[PDB]
């Protein structure tokens, strides 16, 4: 059988484990309580390899007898996430089917079926491998079942050793027994699983079989329950009947911060508790058994995953491949995506409506007005879409990505690519649907280089919000900062109501690196050259405008919607460095 | 307010004395009734406190006269009680009879030599 | 018992004086969980745990006891307080409910809200002395004399601990000495030290002739064992009512023995809890249940200055909202002036000036709008409560939120109009300039107007945001530099007509072209139909809209419910 | 809480303006009192809670609050002035007193 060990550990960047040392066996599942300051979730962090990059690990974690290095906790060690970060418009098979083809690769998707079936079965989630997740309150599967879903995608890549991070806060009482049921059980499955609570119940004492105590990265007492209560019972501090053991005992091993006599009291009560412990004959055993498989020769190899690195391009097709389907099986988030610059249209529909020629009355300034709107309203449908349906798929990347699955950098481009198609068809409609309406100079080669116009500055928005995402959390603070951006490039960069040529120096340089002044030529360029005026008065043509607002726009069009092409992939090559900054600045 | 204390003399140590505090011009079932001690050569201590009629007359002594020392009241003669054992020890003081503590020690008494 | 803190002090300084105040239900029998034949009373001196499911839904059994609830009001039963029948007059009176989240400004110390409290809760029959004292002995029963000058500040500020936090709410929701006091969940978010203090001060205050209601879901031992009176809910039906250290036999003697090393409450919990096994563990329930029952001033102007005074107090000393505040008007200053730059060798044309005008009018109402969203629903949660309670009918409120948002405005004006007329090099003069100074000031105030009744009408965040955004756009639109004001059949016209983004435009181009003949005034003027209302004209229809607004506002407050 | 009273011993004459330093081992926030022992053994509080005075109190005693540390200024010094002071607090249980000051003429 399996057995895990750790001798001295120890996290100092401020001393948060302080000589912790621990030892699991196959078949048996291990426990660990501790206050908000005692440092659980980092020494679970240092064991599965995640946080040890921030700060200096020290210690020995012996695996079998072999003690593995810093590079192999990842593949060895599984760890569980609280927030459980999963797709509501996806069912619990096709998820099941998109992480074993991300972690496994062996061929026909046979294989790949029956091991979520078998997976699925042994967890007991049969009955909703043909339902939505959705959300627990809107219809959709419970907590407990989502719980159960992530357990299974996090056993498909059969792991030997798994962590939990709170498997059982935030849930009821019945969800959370069943929750411990479940991993006791897969514990007796030969399995090893060490996982921490932040308050038990009274009838999970007996159903563990190691309980461990920390107190701001001391450790307290891990033995079993029985010699657990003998040793409390030696130290002079006898259990009352019928007062919850795991609280007594949590309450003992606290530090009382509200005085200045009783956090002593009770730090002298710890530091008294750990020296008694330190000379039981437990921790000698423990050391013994540590020190015996280390020296021992008789275990097999050290149990690592059966997954193998997949292809780049497998990746990218199979993330591709699962935000479509995300994305179709949700109604609303394509219904938005097509209708809101739908509805931007008809809003300024229903205050234009019309453009009539004379230069006294609506001739140049409601074209204007209507190119603004247009230049300052895509970027921000686009903002909302991204602030709207991305950071669900960021949460789900950046939980997926600590576990060697795929990378943040392929999410992005995935979500480029499947982001194209539906933007795409949105502006196509929406021009169809407005751009004949309003009259503005009909024509086909018109009425495609507005489309083009009008779809190129969407995308550029939309990667500049997705990068703002990647680049800060809050989506609120990202909506500000992409408002505040589009708002000051349409009133620099645009040439409409600024005249750049007589704009100072800096704002004249500022306005080189904005698509709004590309966008405005090219709206210019296109609406005021076959077009003529007349007021039955400062201008008779449109050529005069074009001079006026920008002379060598004529010449430059090419040049201007060949930059507005090109910026769409520095977008990409600048969230592609933000997600690689991302993943590591965490 | 007037607050005079009695009971003061020679005793001997391991024996029983009790002090008289007379309580004179205030409501005596609604304030407080407090002991504060001084040694001839230390600050001053407290010592005990005796509660209004809205704590049910209850009692509370310090950490080292708990067990020792036990006061009470008299609500129909308005005069305070301290029953002192096992004195003479180190309990020798100039002990003093107060009326309010939590609002600040106001309208002390006269202090008798035990 | 002895594993926490015995160093505390076991007196009562401000008890309730006056006649014992009784509780009394009757088969209480809630319809939208399904609370079936609830029967409790209680009397001054005993404090009521209810443990399990004290929930039925979105409200708990508290808020049904107090008649409040987010779900079903119909009722089957009958609600007895202090001998007289249920009624909003007689919980809003002797009755005093303590939420579960609190409402405590973060700005202000403990002593300045809780002077505050009592100005507000006390008649003006009370001297000075009296408040004082009252604050005082409030204090020194809660033992908050040690941190009575410490900032209350909720989480991101420094402020103080979560137990202090909630004692210092409830000395608000004690300062007016009350009959009854009901508190939900107050031991939720809390250290176990911190727990059993302030289970203990509970205790302490019921026992000073009072009646305490404590509500927990999953209490702990040493929570459990300090209870005097317990009731255990599972599913809307009482089991067990009575004392807690006599639960445990009860439950022997009916034949449900408690294993040893194992919590009485989470057991009796977890053994009745319902899940084919649905209806198994039902009448588990009703046949525990079934057997139970075979066994047994000052005034408005006073209140408006106190608000007022709050206000100003939790405002002047917000550091960093203030300083983000002039960081984004100064920020916004600078590039309006920096961009439309007339100073040098080329001087601003027509289009340039009325871009500019339109700018300077229709760029701050974005962040007025959103800087107003954000602060009203801040405090949409605090303010309902205090409705609630009963402090002030909301009707000195709104010229109270009136003059304690005008200085933090007119400061903003100020900063945004400041280094703005000079940078573009407009028309110089004294009259011009607060003429314009006047305008923006009317129409962003407008703006804050029309933001307060859009958030106080919408309780949701997202729906109030969005409609703010498309009342601006709509008033964005109607402006009369985009679609030339002429271009307007029968709705945009009307829409124009009643934006202030128009009008103030207008004013912009009357006081900036008045008798001024530039190269390529007066023509623009006669073409575009800014002169068909002079300056006073405006100003008169700016201060109407103004006025419009406020009223709509105050009805929203006075009508419209602030549910968070 | 512990407080220390500085100094320990003063000696002045009349007319000269004296000030007493109590420190508290902890913020009390203000509730500290000023108790006057006489020599004849008769105790009178003359300043309660740092900032008002008792009845009966002569207007020439003041307290003030300079961040931890609370002074008891005393001007225009009168030959009854020759008794014990006492600082205390009581904003947290128990009540503990100072260490005192001889004031002597």
């Amino acid at each position: 059988p399996h057995s895990l060990g750790i001798l001295h550990a120890s996290y100092s960047v401020r001393q948060i484990l302080k000589d912790v040392s621990l030892y699991v066996e196959s078949g048996q599942i291990m426990c660990i309580l501790g206050s908000s300051g005692s440092g659980k979730t980092t020494l679970l962090d240092a064991m599965s390899g995640r946080l040890g990059r921030a700060g200096t690990f020290l210690g020995e974690v012996y695996v079998n007898g072999r003690a593995l290095r810093r590079e192999q906790f990842q593949d060895c060690f599984s760890y569980v996430l609280q927030s459980d970060t999963l797709l509501s418009s996806l069912t619990v098979r096709e998820t099941l089917h998109y992480t074993a083809l991300l972690a496994i690769r062996r061929g026909n998707p046979g294989s790949f079926q029956k091991k979520v079936e078998a997976v699925m079965a042994e967890l007991s989630l049969s009955h909703v491998a043909d339902r939505l997740i959705g959300n627990y309150s809107l219809g959709g599967i419970s907590t407990g079942e989502r719980r159960r879903v992530s357990i299974a995608a996090q056993l498909l890549q059969d792991p030997k050793v798994m962590l939990f991070d709170e498997p059982t806060t935030g849930l009821d009482c019945m969800t959370a027994n069943q929750i411990v049921v479940l991993l006791v059980e897969l514990a007796r499955r030969n399995r090893i699983v060490v996982l921490t609570i932040h308050q038990p119940r009274s009838e999970l004492f007996q159903l563990f079989d190691k309980i461990a105590i920390l107190s701001f990265g001391e450790l307290i007492f891990c033995g079993t329950p029985a010699e657990m209560l003998d040793f409390f019972n030696d130290c002079g501090y006898p259990c009352p009947e019928h007062s919850n053991p795991f609280d007594f005992y949590m309450d003992l091993t606290s530090v009382d911060t509200q005085s200045k006599e009783r956090e002593i009291e009770t730090s002298k009560r710890v530091q008294m508790i750990e020296s008694a412990y330190k000379k039981s004959a437990i921790c000698h055993k423990t050391l013994k058994n540590i020190e015996r498989m280390k020296h021992l020769k008789t275990l097999p190899m050290v149990p690592f995953k059966t997954k193998d690195s997949p292809g780049v391009f497998s990746k990218l097709g199979v993330l591709l491949r699962r935000v479509t389907r995300n994305l179709v099986r949700n109604k609303l988030a394509v219904i938005t995506r097509l209708l809101q610059n739908l509805i931007m249209g008809l809003f300024l529909l229903f205050f234009v409506l019309r453009v009539r020629s004379n230069v006294l009355k609506g001739a140049i300034q409601d074209r204007v007005g209507l190119l603004y709107q247009f230049v300052g309203a895509t970027p921000y449908t686009g903002m909302l879409n991204a602030v709207n349906l991305f950071p669900v798929l960021r949460a789900v990347s950046d939980q997926e990505s600590q576990d060697g699955l795929y990378q943040k950098w392929q999410m992005m481009l995935a979500y480029a690519l499947h982001v194209l198609p539906f933007s795409v068809v949105a502006t196509m409609i929406f021009s169809s649907v407005c751009y004949w309406t309003l009259g503005l100079h009909p024509e086909v080669a018109r009425f495609g280089y507005f489309s083009a116009a009008l779809l190129a500055p969407h995308l550029i928005g939309e990667f500049l919000t997705l990068v703002l995402l990647g680049i800060v959390q809050n989506p609120n603070i990202v909506n500000s900062v992409v408002a505040l951006l589009s708002i000051a490039g349409v009133l620099v960069g645009s040439g409409f109501l600024r005249n750049i040529q007589e704009m100072p120096i800096p704002f004249k340089i500022i306005s080189y690196f904005t698509f709004q002044k590309y966008c405005s030529e090219i709206l210019v360029v296109n609406e005021f050259y076959g077009l003529n005026f007349t007021c039955g008065c400062a201008f008779t043509q449109g050529i005069q405008f074009i001079e006026k607002t920008c002379p060598g726009a004529t010449s430059r069009f090419t040049m201007n919607f060949l930059i507005l092409y090109s910026f769409i992939p520095a977008l990409v090559i600048l969230g592609i460095v933000v997600f690689k900054i991302r993943d590591h600045l965490i | 307010v007037k607050l005079v204390e009695s009971g003061g003399g020679l005793v001997q140590p391991g024996g029983s004395l009790r002090l008289s505090c007379a309580t004179s011009g205030f409501t005596f079932s609604e304030f407080f009734m407090e002991w504060v001690r001084q040694p001839p050569g230390k600050r001053l201590e407290w010592v005990a406190v005796s509660r209004n009629e809205a704590n049910d007359y209850t009692t509370d002594y310090s950490a080292s006269v708990k067990g020792r020392f036990i006061v009470s009241r008299d609500t129909s003669q308005n005069i305070l009680y301290l029953q002192m054992n096992a004195l003479r020890a180190e309990d020798t003081a100039i002990y003093y009879c107060a009326r309010d503590a939590w609002m600040g020690f106001d309208y002390w008494g006269q202090g008798t030599t035990v | 018992d002895r594993l926490f803190s015995s160093e505390s002090d076991n007196s009562l300084y401000f008890t309730y004086s006056g006649q014992p105040n009784t509780l009394e239900v009757r088969d209480l029998n809630y319809q939208v969980l399904g609370i079936q034949n609830l029967s409790f009373k209680v009397r001054s001196g005993q404090m009521l745990a209810i443990i399990g499911s004290s929930g039925c839904g979105r409200a708990s059994l508290l808020d049904v006891i107090t008649g409040r609830g987010h779900g079903g009001k119909i009722k089957s039963g009958q609600i007895w307080i202090n001998g007289q029948p249920s009624s909003p007059q007689l919980v809003r009176k002797c009755v005093a409910h303590v939420r579960q989240h609190n409402q405590l400004l973060p700005n202000l110390t403990v002593r300045e809200t809780l002077a505050f409290i009592a100005q507000m809760r006390l008649p003006r029959t009370f001297s000075q002395a009296q408040r004082d004292k009252r604050v005082e002995d409030v204090i020194a029963e809660l033992r908050l004399r040690q941190c009575a000058d410490t900032r209350v500040g909720n989480m991101y500020v420094r402020g103080l601990s979560g137990g202090e936090r909630r004692r210092v709410s409830i000395g608000v929701q004690l300062l007016w000495n009350p009959g009854i006091l009901i508190l939900d969940e107050p031991t939720s978010g809390l250290d176990s030290f911190t727990a059993h203090n302030l289970v203990k001060t509970l205790s302490r205050l019921a026992k000073g002739n009072r009646l305490v209601l404590i509500s927990l879901h999953q209490p702990r031992s040493d929570i459990f064992r300090l209870f005097d009176l317990v009731l255990l809910m599972t599913s809307g039906t009482p089991i067990y009512l009575g004392a807690a250290q006599h639960m445990v036999q009860y439950f022997t003697a009916i034949g449900y023995p408690c294993p040893r090393y194992s919590n009485p409450a989470d057991f009796y919990v977890d053994l009745t809890s319902i899940d084919e096994q649905e209806l198994a563990t039902r009448e588990k329930a009703q046949s525990l249940a079934a057997l139970f029952l075979e066994k047994v001033m000052p005034g408005a102007v006073q209140q408006f200055t106190t608000l007022i005074r709050r206000q100003i107090s939790n405002d002047f000393r917000d550091l960093p909202t203030l300083l983000e505040h002039g960081a984004e008007a100064c920020l916004m200053s600078m590039t309006i002036g920096f961009l439309y730059f007339g100073h040098g060798s080329i001087q601003l044309s027509f289009m340039d000036t009325a871009a500019l005008l339109f700018m300077i009018g229709a760029l701050i109402p974005f962040n007025v709008i959103l800087d107003v969203i954000s602060k009203c629903y801040s405090e949409r949660a605090m303010l309902y409560y205090e409705l609630e309670d009963g402090l002030y009918t909301t009707g000195p409120y709104f010229f109270a939120k009136i003059l304690g948002e005008l200085p933090e405005h007119c400061a903003y004006i100020i900063i945004y109009g400041m280094p703005t007329y000079w940078l573009a090099n407009l028309r110089p003069g004294l009259q011009p300039f607060l003429l314009h100074f006047l305008l923006v000031w009317l129409v962003v105030f407008c703006c804050r107007i029309m933001a307060l009744a859009a958030a106080a009408l919408l309780p949701t965040f997202h729906m109030a945001s969005f409609f703010s955004n498309a009342l601006y756009n709509s008033f964005y639109l109607a402006g009369g530099f985009m679609i030339n004001l002429s271009s307007l059949w029968t709705v945009p016209a009307w829409i124009s007509k009643v934006s202030f983004l128009r009008w103030c435009f207008e004013g912009l181009m009357k006081i900036q072209f008045s008798r001024r003949t530039y190269k390529m005034g007066d023509k623009i003027l006669s073409v575009m139909e800014l002169d068909s209302y002079p300056l006073y004209a405006i100003y008169l229809i700016v201060i109407g809209l103004s006025g419009g607004f406020m009223v709509l506002y105050y009805v929203s407050l006075r009508f419209i419910k602030q549910k968070p | 809480i512990q407080m220390t009273q500085s100094p320990s011993s003063l000696s002045a004459s009349l007319g000269e303006r004296v000030s007493l330093t109590c420190r508290a081992s902890q913020e009390i926030s203000g509730y500290l009192s000023w108790l006057q022992q006489k020599p004849d053994g008769t105790i009178q509080r003359l300043i309660y809670a740092a900032f008002s005075l008792d009845s009966g109190v002569p207007k020439r005693f003041s307290g003030s609050r300079s961040g931890s540390d609370y002074s008891l200024t005393i001007s225009s010094l009168e030959s009854e002035d020759l008794a014990h002071y006492y600082c205390l607090q009581y904003a947290s249980y128990p009540c503990t007193f100072g260490g005192g000051t001889k004031l002597e003429i």
